RNA sequence: UCGUAACAGCCGAGGUUGUGAAUUGCUUUCAAAAAUUUUGAAAAGCAAUUCACAAUAAGGAUUAUUCCGUUGUGAAAACAUUCAAGGCGGGGCAACUCGCCUU
């Protein structure tokens, strides 16, 4: 990079590790309650919290607890800046494909898992734009090639989730207009599926 | 400050009222020399 | 979408060390003096306020109104830089500087 560009580089790195302190900051606050069950070092479940806690950029917010996401530290025992965090930050935040929001302890469970919009059949991108989360019935069914024909061919589907739970596919008439507008973010990534 | 002398470099500011607010800043030479050069240079001038 | 960002150039005012000087200071040393104590002269060391001046990376060239000396290469104790002419023209009383056209 030249000078211009690279004054800018660090702050993104910096704000990475910022973000990769506050995910395991919030994991060991996690294992002290039973939400589902939390490990320790496993690295799948660190990247599917650092892609489940984009709610912030999903259109509502409140300034309360907005200090707490630029910090890196946070308080984690106790009466902490992290258990507030986890009160708000409980279900702000609905699934890609099935439009239902996510108490965020069903994310370890298999039933939910990392999603590849673009497939491992087909384009090697590796950034965070094309990696959601979702469940593990609707990865099992998306069969690499994404989109159109099946999308729409499979639209309105009820899956069962397990359990007696069974969820509907996207009604494609309202599903273009959530395609649309509903995930308002719409940085890069969304009209690519 | 009793019946002493001190130094500094008055930067005036009119207000919207018309009041030049008086702001005083201690002097320290070899960073504001074109206040105290353009002072000296108008005394060697008034000396003829 | 890269690139430009780096390299250079004309100057200023201090400070520091040191030399000389005016004026005072502190300490030390023979007593010169007084009736065991002080006043002391003169020198030495250390400074203070102010002035003039020298040096300002060690040092080496040169007499051009030129410098080299904190960069890089690498042993060769070796180097890097510059590159003829012809007018056209702008600026500047001047020194000189800056562009265009042609082999």
């Amino acid at each position: 990079l030249p000078a211009d560009d690279r004054k800018k580089l660090t702050n993104q790195i910096t704000e990475n590790e910022n973000t990769n302190l506050r995910i395991k900051a919030l994991l060991a606050e996690m294992m002290n309650d039973h939400s589902v069950e939390n490990v320790r070092p496993f690295s799948p479940m660190q990247q599917e919290i650092l892609k489940i806690y984009e709610d912030g950029v999903l259109k509502s917010d409140i300034e309360i607890e907005d200090d707490i996401l630029k910090i890196s530290k946070t308080a984690q025992p106790s009466s902490s800046d992290l258990k507030r965090y986890k009160l708000w930050l409980e279900q702000k935040y609905k699934s890609p494909y099935t439009g239902q929001i996510i108490p965020l302890n069903k994310l370890f469970t298999p039933e939910y898992e990392i999603e590849a919009i673009i497939p491992q059949s087909r384009y090697f991108d590796d950034s965070f734009s094309n990696k959601i989360i979702c469940e593990s019935a609707v990865n099992k069914l998306k069969d690499n090639y994404i989109g159109l024909g099946f999308i729409k061919q499979f639209g309105g589907t009820i899956i069962e989730l397990g359990f007696g739970k069974s969820v509907k596919v996207f009604d494609t008439e309202e599903y273009e207009d959530f395609v649309k507008k509903h995930y308002a973010n719409n940085r890069g990534k969304r009209n690519k599926l | 400050w009793v019946d002493r002398t001190k130094e500094f470099i008055v930067s005036e500011s009119i207000l919207k009222n018309g009041e030049t607010k008086r702001t005083f800043k201690a002097v320290d030479s070899e960073k504001d020399w074109i206040a105290i050069k353009t002072k000296t240079e108008q005394e060697i001038e008034h000396s003829h």
